[PDB]
């Protein structure tokens, strides 16, 4: 019981720090996503 | 002399004038026969002037006529406008009367140079405990305000209004960038409840007006303040003020539609080109001169919950002081409900406040700390079964945080109870007292919205 | 002449007009052939103009006149019982409207110093969003989810439950197929909700300029009885179908992009139309009305709907629009396919205003089910080892499962106020607590038809007053004691 105690808390451990990483890697993505966009975007208007 | 639109499109309108008398940048126009203002925003070619109007465009045709007034957007600003509301244009929106001041001031100046900066650092006494000993303050110095809605944001707001008349007799300012009509009629409402109105003046940028208006709004408050801050009472020494923002996230993104809608290259995460020079432009009037000093609190929202992001991270170059509201506090019951952990003050150095303040602050967050780390174990693996210093370090704990609390003068009116003010000595005196061990058969209940210490022995010995 | 021009660009429903020199920003335009059309665009040399109906009978050329008005709206109770085009022009058939007067669809909603706290209930029938959720006269709050969530369905159930309080309606609906408006209709009047409602439809099919006018015009209709002392209620079914017809409408007229090509001023779009929903004072309505109506307060509640891709409550126009409303109801779809009908997600749907917008027996006894279902969110992987908890958690944890399964409610059966009383006062007390956890549902509704039947006195007396005194909690105690000992469920 006790080892189980033990292996259970570090998983969770790790399963907190590992969404912390995801989430900035998310972050990041997300502003480099629309950066792109308005780009092209503005290239449509000088299109014409 | 005079000119006339010749483009309406949305809130942008382009107005023409003579070959010379070109109105400047930030000049105010207003239109004759409307109750319509503009605003110079950019200069073309041909004596034509891309503004925007602070109002609505309907019921607008081109070839009306418009008269310059030579100057940029002037307040009225005196002693005439304490307990009044008023818009951007500082006109009266309380069906009160027209405000007798005669004496108006332009919106728009340049920061004070850099000669004319205080020569120290000075802290400034607000009488609550938490505040004063883990986040101590700086006249003219920032605070951002992170915190939700029911953690009481606004009871302190009313709370620091009341305290700087009663300890340093100054005065306030407050000012609503794109707001909820509702919560600023409840907030008024308040405010002359609580008899705090007399003390402060109020400005007012409603969500559903342009993005002119929520833009410029707190330009008049800081004006407003910076009034308050110079006028000089027998023997000169000016005034210390206080100048309170609802939102500055709202402020940047009137700014980026206002860009928008001018039309330009949007810069990274569609924000304006110029974002942190706007912003510099705000933050810098904001500061304490040899006359006297303005202090700032200001409410800030995270976006998207990224700290990373530019908003957000052009703001924190200017904070000074970080106060959080958490909701797990106020359901504890600990009212005011501020975190002692995750509230930092750049303040909180041996040079600016001494040595044995710093020592005091650092041992209380040390503990606290601590005793964060040590309730997971006492949840799970169970109570006690544990030496005696922890034990000491928990009790000592619970006995701080049920320190920190203490009763408002706001609040005389609802519960009964007086306020207390404590100066920071006393706070010192107590927390010193509690470390050293002085305190430990105390019960606790005795230091539950007690105030000062000797108050507590009162308590305590009376039951 | 400043009052007659010509056409001289006709292309995807937008018509440019050179002359009209004397012609104002929004002003209605007439074309040959009984068309109109709205200006809002006015260049140097040229004005642009939407048109509101068929562009395909407009060829370059051909004249139009200003009208010198601004859009209107007829206005009245004579539009209760009738669905119309976004203009007042009916569309289903039986005959005019006599209306006797107009009002301007652009409007600028009333001061701060005019408003009025809010501290009045407005019921939906649906427990979950009643005693969680609680919705007042002159609030805002907003429906979110993806397709083929439940939106639509909780719309129509508010409405309807509005049988025996007073409170006219307005259902607009923007860019849905013809079919769909058919069938909400010919449900409204088949129960008979349409005694007292009035609807606004633009299809799919109909011009965008239609499809972006419709909530103004909606709202303008829904803010008559708001002037006059007598509450109303309207209810978008999507905004976001709005903003797409804006978008289309502002890239057509060349006005500049931003981010997913949205124009600058949209965040306005949606604040202008938003802030109207608001309960003004008694002196405004004894200033509006010259002292005919004297110690009466006015209301206006908003229900705006808003559709999610995957989820991404991050993107635009739902981060534009939470931030103006007073609080989020949030449907999700796992909860739908789940089994959880109403599929209302309880942890991150809050109200501002909060229990000031209840009756007192509704605001006393909300407290326990709010507790338990947060005790039963704090604790619930514990189910499968339920045996190796403690006599008192695992108590909660059935508790918890008892009200969760409470919360299920069947679609065209609105629940009234003592219904939901009796379910709440049976559910805080240990009652529920012996029937299995499969058969709450039909308990329930047992429990419900047991009264009406043989307490119908009691039951008119809690609707018509709300009042909670001793004497009123014996009796449900009574007849709740008496449902348990004889009959069966
Ligand atoms: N409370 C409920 N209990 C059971 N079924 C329901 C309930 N509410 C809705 N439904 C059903 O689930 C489906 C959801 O349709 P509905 O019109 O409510 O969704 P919507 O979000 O408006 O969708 P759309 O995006 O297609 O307009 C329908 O078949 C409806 O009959
Ligand atoms: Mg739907």
């Amino acid at each position: 019981q006790s080892a189980r105690m033990v292996a259970m808390k570090a998983a969770t451990d790790n399963a907190g720090q590992l969404i912390k990483d995801l989430q900035l890697i998310y972050n990041k993505l997300r502003q480099a996503a629309i950066t792109q966009e308005i780009s092209e975007i503005v290239g449509g208007a000088a299109a014409v | 002399s005079s000119g006339r639109i010749i483009q309406i499109i949305g809130a942008v309108i382009d107005v023409e004038f003579e070959r010379t008398s070109v109105p400047k940048i930030y000049d105010a126009l207003q239109v004759d026969g409307t109750e319509t203002t503009l605003e110079v925003q950019q200069q073309l070619g041909d004596g034509v002037v891309r503004t925007i109007a602070m109002g609505s465009t309907e019921g607008l045709k081109r070839g009306l006529t418009v008269t310059s007034t030579n100057a940029p957007i002037s307040v009225p600003v005196g002693t005439a406008t304490l307990g009044r509301i008023m818009d951007v244009l500082g006109r009266p929106i309380d069906e009160a009367g027209p405000v007798a001041t005669e004496e108006r001031l332009p919106i728009h100046r340049q920061a004070p140079s850099y000669a004319e900066q205080a020569a120290s650092t000075d802290l400034l006494e607000t009488g609550i405990k938490v505040i004063d000993l883990l986040c101590p303050f700086a006249k003219g110095g920032k605070v951002g305000l992170f915190g939700g809605a029911g953690v009481g944001k606004t009871v302190n707001m009313m709370e620091l209004i009341n305290n700087i008349a009663k300890a340093h007799s100054g005065l306030s300012v407050f000012a609503g960038v794109g707001e909820r009509t509702r919560e600023g009629n409840d907030f008024y409402h308040e405010m002359k409840d609580s008899n705090v109105l007399d003390k402060v003046a109020m400005v007012y940028g409603q969500m559903n007006e342009p993005p002119g208006n929520r833009l410029r709004v707190a330009l008049t408050g800081l004006t407003m303040a910076e009034y308050f801050r110079d006028e000089k009472d027998e023997n000169g020494k000016g005034r210390d003020v206080l100048l309170f923002v609802d939102n500055i996230y709202r402020y940047t993104l009137a700014g980026t539609e206002v860009s928008a809608l001018l039309g330009r290259m949007p810069s990274a995460v569609g924000y304006q080109p110029t974002l942190a020079e706007e912003m510099g432009v705000l933050q810098e009037r904001i500061t304490s001169t040899k006359s006297g000093s303005i202090t700032s609190i200001q409410a800030v929202y995270v976006p998207a919950d990224d700290l990373t992001d530019p908003s957000p991270a052009t703001t924190f170059a200017h904070l000074d002081a970080t106060v959080v509201l958490s909701r797990d506090i106020a359901s504890s019951g600990i009212y005011p409900a501020i975190d002692p952990l995750d509230s930092t003050s750049r303040q909180l150095d041996p040079l600016v406040v001494g040595q044995e303040h710093y020592e005091i602050a650092r041992a209380v967050q040390n503990v606290l700390q601590r005793y964060k780390e040590l309730k997971d174990i006492i949840a799970i693996l169970g109570m006690d079964e544990l030496a005696e210093e922890d034990k000491l370090v928990v009790y000592r704990a619970r006995k701080i945080q049920r320190f920190f609390s203490q009763p408002f003068h706001v609040a005389e009116v609802f519960t009964g109870a007086p306020g207390k003010l404590v100066p920071l000595k006393e706070t010192i005196r107590g927390f010193k007292g509690l470390l050293a061990g002085e305190y430990d058969h105390i019960p606790e209940q005795a230091f539950y919205m007690v105030g000062g210490i000797d108050e507590v022995i009162a308590k305590a010995e009376k039951l | 002449a400043k009052n007659e021009g010509t056409i001289v660009m006709v292309s995807d429903g937008i018509v440019r007009i050179h002359g009209l020199a004397d012609a104002m920003y929004g002003e209605m335009i007439e074309f040959d052939g009984g068309l109109f059309g709205m200006a809002l665009n006015l260049e140097q040399d040229s004005v642009g103009a939407v048109v509101l109906g068929n562009y395909l009978s407009l060829q370059e050329g051909q004249k139009a006149r200003c009208t010198g008005r601004v859009l209107e709206v007829p206005v009245g109770p004579e539009l209760l019982g009738r669905v119309v085009d976004a203009l007042g022009n009916p569309i289903d058939g039986k005959g005019p409207i006599d209306a006797k007067l107009t009002d301007a669809v652009e409007k600028v909603a009333p001061g701060v110093i005019w408003r009025q706290s809010v501290d009045q209930p407005v019921q939906t029938g649906y427990k979950s969003v009643d005693t969680m959720i609680p919705v007042g006269r002159g609030q805002r709050e907003l429906i979110i989810g993806d397709r083929q969530t439940g939106k639509t369905a909780m719309a129509i159930d508010a409405i309807i439950a509005q049988k025996n309080s007073g409170i006219k309606c307005v259902y607009v609906a923007i860019g849905q197929k013809q079919s769909t408006i058919a069938n909400v209709v010919r449900k409204l009047e088949e129960t008979g909700a349409m005694a007292y409602t009035t609807v606004v439809a633009a299809a799919a099919a109909d011009p965008a300029a239609m499809q972006y006018l419709a909530p103004y015009s909606g709202c303008t209709m829904g803010e008559y009885f708001r002037d006059r002392g007598e509450d109303a209620l309207i209810i978008y079914d999507d905004l976001s179908k709005q903003a797409v017809a804006y978008r289309q409408i502002s890239l057509l007229l060349r006005r500049p992009p931003g981010r997913e090509a949205y124009p600058g001023d949209v965040f306005y779009l949606h604040s202008r139309l938003l802030e109207r929903a608001s309960r003004v004072s008694a002196e405004y309505v004894e200033k509006f009305t010259n002292g005919a109506v004297t110690g009466k307060t006015g209301s206006l509640t908003a229900l705006p709907i808003i559709e999610t891709q995957a989820g991404d409550v991050s993107a635009f126009v739902p981060t534009n629009v939470i931030s103006i409303t007073d609080g989020q109801i949030f449907l999700e779809t796992s909860l739908f396919n789940a089994g959880i009908r109403p599929a209302v997600n309880a942890g991150i749907s809050v109200s501002r205003v909060g229990g000031s917008a209840q009756t007192k027996i509704i605001k006393k006894l909300s407290g326990g089910i709010r507790t338990a279902l947060a005790q039963y969110r704090e604790l619930a992987a514990f189910a499968q080892f339920a045996s190796d908890l403690d006599e008192a958690t695992r108590k909660q944890l059935e508790h918890g499962q008892r009200v969760t399964e409470l919360m299920k409610q069947k679609q065209y059966a609105p629940y009234s106020i003592a219904d939901q009383a009796v379910s709440v006062y049976a559910s805080n007390e240990g009652y529920m607590a012996d029937v299995e956890v499969k058969k709450i549902v039909d308990f329930d509704a047992a429990l419900i038809a047991y009264f009406r039947s043989e307490y119908a006195p009691l039951m008119k007396q809690i609707d018509e007053t709300g009042d909670y005194n001793k004497d009123i909690e014996a009796a449900i105690k009574a007849g709740i004691e008496s449902f348990k000992a004889t009959q069966t469920y």
